[PDB]
């Protein structure tokens, strides 16, 4: 029984950070990197059946990216991830949501995992589309914005709940396998902030630069910009002033 | 050329997000000449003809597939019926649940145009040209399709204006494509948890974010409220992690504080999705030590200080 989990290292931006010569992208030297928010969870519900099942389930880890990632996925393996793959080759620098989730099914595909997992989205680009596209070149049943997961290893049925707007939730039965798409707040990630990582090329999966990377994706990046934004009315000063002119506001409110 | 629109309803209402996408269509157009074509998908979904007869509807698509509500076998497979039939320029859907569901896997299978949770969209010549985000918000991503006949987008809600009055398109019925759905809906939930207090009634609202650290930091800012005569809510981590009610949480998967005239947005780093339920609020501080944060674009007043020592001064002077 082997859980496959889909997980990015996603980067965040320094302060006074710059759009870099091209105009496509902001400059390397400002970004921070860290694993996904959205895959701490995901990683969690994969931990969280391991305990639950007298039998062995198998937690692996996948992430599709440069070398700069082992560092996340070493400490997937340090919180008791079974595995970690790390796919990667230059050519596939570009590649968007769509051309990640076919690379990500050639691995599964070899892997042959009982459930795939994947977050919700990425914090960085927040595109909301790679493990639904993965689903789709499994040709595997889905569902996004699982928030609950009820799910014993082996069985062909599992019960979620999708996280909907308003508060509400839907209980949906699915076939399984399937992709899931896990939400914030699932559970309650356990370390909260000398196996190697397995290093896996695009031959050793069957692809090749025209398979991947910027060219092969559905959209074209045309520029990257800091766009004006709304400017807040800043008050400065100590913090007795600035708690002066909270409550002047409230009083202005009532 | 046809621009397809892909309404949303949920427990026998249509979601307003739905004319938005409508707004969306008839300014994203070239000419006079090009269609609207909206299509609304359910079992029981004739029952949207009436308010998806509107302004800026061409034709009105009710497609009649196994579930009532949505589902992502059905909705692909509709949704791809649909392309194949009024073969559209551009699709718009919104950046929805359920369009998570399946938007990405419609875009996977063929050659077509996608990007996500869309913002800004035009026409430069015949070039169609979006505006999504980059880097947590930091950045716009300006994007093109070079060569792509069909373009799949999912727009952000509460960004494009919905037109006003009545329309009278052309309504005709299909049947969804027959295959099985690999899921099936059950009930929907509305979890335990308090409710003492009706969030979207309420007109002043301190809201506590991550960046109150700890639970036992919860108290004070409770406090707080208490003696600013405003009602706690919160951003969701701290609803799920438990230390207040879901029934106060702000935002897209919580509640929209439609009474709110003074929200005072404390450790909230102004994630869309929180923005999503307290944009509107006609004045909003934000207390919150990273001036970077997405918060300040939205706020009338920013203090970048600590919140822990605004709240103890806050309480003082109070
Ligand atoms: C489908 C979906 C639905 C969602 N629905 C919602 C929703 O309904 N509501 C919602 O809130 N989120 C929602 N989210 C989650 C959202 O993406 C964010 O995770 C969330 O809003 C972040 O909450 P936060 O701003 O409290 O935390 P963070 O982004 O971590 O921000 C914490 C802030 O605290 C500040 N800070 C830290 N220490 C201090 C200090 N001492 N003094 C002052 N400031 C300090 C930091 O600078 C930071 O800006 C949804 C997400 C998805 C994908
Ligand atoms: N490069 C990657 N390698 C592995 N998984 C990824 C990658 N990019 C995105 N994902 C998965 O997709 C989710 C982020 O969603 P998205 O916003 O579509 O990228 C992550 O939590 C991962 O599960």
């Amino acid at each position: 029984m082997k859980i496959l989990v889909a997980v990015k290292q996603t980067a965040a931006l320094e302060e006074d950070f710059e759009i870099r010569e091209d105009g496509m992208d902001v400059d390397e030297d400002f970004m921070m990197y860290d694993l996904n928010e959205w895959d701490d969870f995901s990683l969690e519900e994969a931990m969280k059946i391991k305990e639950s099942s007298d039998t062995d389930v198998e937690v692996v880890v996948v992430s599709v990216g440069p070398d700069r990632v082992d560092e996340s996925l070493r400490k997937c393996l340090a919180k008791g991830a079974d595995r970690a793959v790390r796919v990667w080759d230059d050519a596939a620098e570009g590649s968007d949501a769509i051309v990640v989730g076919r690379i990500l099914t050639e691995v599964i595909k070899k892997e042959a995992p009982d459930m795939v997992f994947a977050g919700v989205q990425s914090s960085d680009q927040a595109y909301a589309s790679t493990g639904i596209s993965v689903a789709s070149y499994l040709n595997w049943p889905h569902a996004a914005v699982v928030a609950d997961l009820q799910y014993k290893p082996g069985d062909n049925k599992a019960v979620i709940r999708r996280e909907l707007e308003g508060g509400m939730l839907q209980e949906v039965e699915i076939n399984c396998p399937a992709v899931l798409t896990i939400q914030l707040g699932i559970n309650k990630p356990r370390y909260a902030s000398t196996k190697p990582i397995e290093e896996v090329s695009l031959a050793d999966i069957g692809l090749s630069a025209n398979d991947v990377g910027a060219a092969q994706s559905m959209s074209r990046v045309r520029r990257m910009y800091i766009p004006e934004k709304g400017r807040a009315t800043m008050i400065e000063g100590t913090i007795s002033e600035q708690a002066a002119k909270i409550i002047q506001i409230i009083n202005e409110f009532k | 050329s046809k621009i397809l629109v892909i309404a949303e309803h949920r427990r026998n209402d249509l979601r307003p997000v739905s004319l938005e996408l409508i707004g969306a269509a008839n300014g994203l157009k070239k000419s006079g000449e090009d269609k609207v074509v909206v299509a609304v998908i359910g079992s029981q979904a004739d029952a949207f003809v009436p308010a998806l007869s509107v302004n800026g509807v061409d034709e009105l698509v009710v497609v009649k597939g196994s579930s009532i509500d949505f589902d992502p076998d059905v909705f692909e497979a509709s949704v791809s019926a649909l392309i194949a039939a009024h073969n559209p320029s551009v699709v718009l859907l919104p950046h929805s649940v359920d369009s998570l569901g399946y938007a990405s896997s419609l875009a996977s299978k063929t050659g077509y145009g996608f990007a996500t949770d869309v913002y800004i969209v035009e026409y430069q010549g015949d070039e169609l040209v979006a505006t999504r985000g980059g880097y947590n918000q930091k950045v716009n991503v300006e994007v093109d399709f070079p060569g792509k006949s069909t373009v799949v987008l999912t727009i952000r809600p509460s960004v494009f204006k919905p037109l006003e009055g009545a329309g009278s398109p052309v309504v005709s019925n299909v049947d969804a494509p027959s295959v099985q759905s690999r899921s099936q809906n059950k009930d929907y939930v509305e979890v335990g948890g308090g409710n003492d207090i009706d969030i979207t009634t309420v007109d002043f609202i301190m809201s506590i974010g991550r960046g109150i650290g700890e639970e036992t930091n919860v108290e004070q800012f409770r406090e707080l409220a208490d003696e600013a005569g405003a009602t706690l809510c919160c951003s969701c981590p701290i609803a799920d992690a438990g230390w207040l009610p879901k029934s106060r949480q702000v935002g897209q998967s919580g509640k929209v504080v439609g009474s709110c005239k003074l929200y005072v947005a404390m450790g909230i780093s102004g994630s869309i999705q929180h923005m999503a339920g307290m944009k509107h609020v006609p004045t909003i501080i934000a207390v919150n030590t990273d001036p970077g944060a997405s918060i300040f674009t939205i706020a009338k007043y920013g203090i970048v200080a600590d919140i822990f020592d605004i709240e103890e001064e806050l309480k003082a002077q109070l």
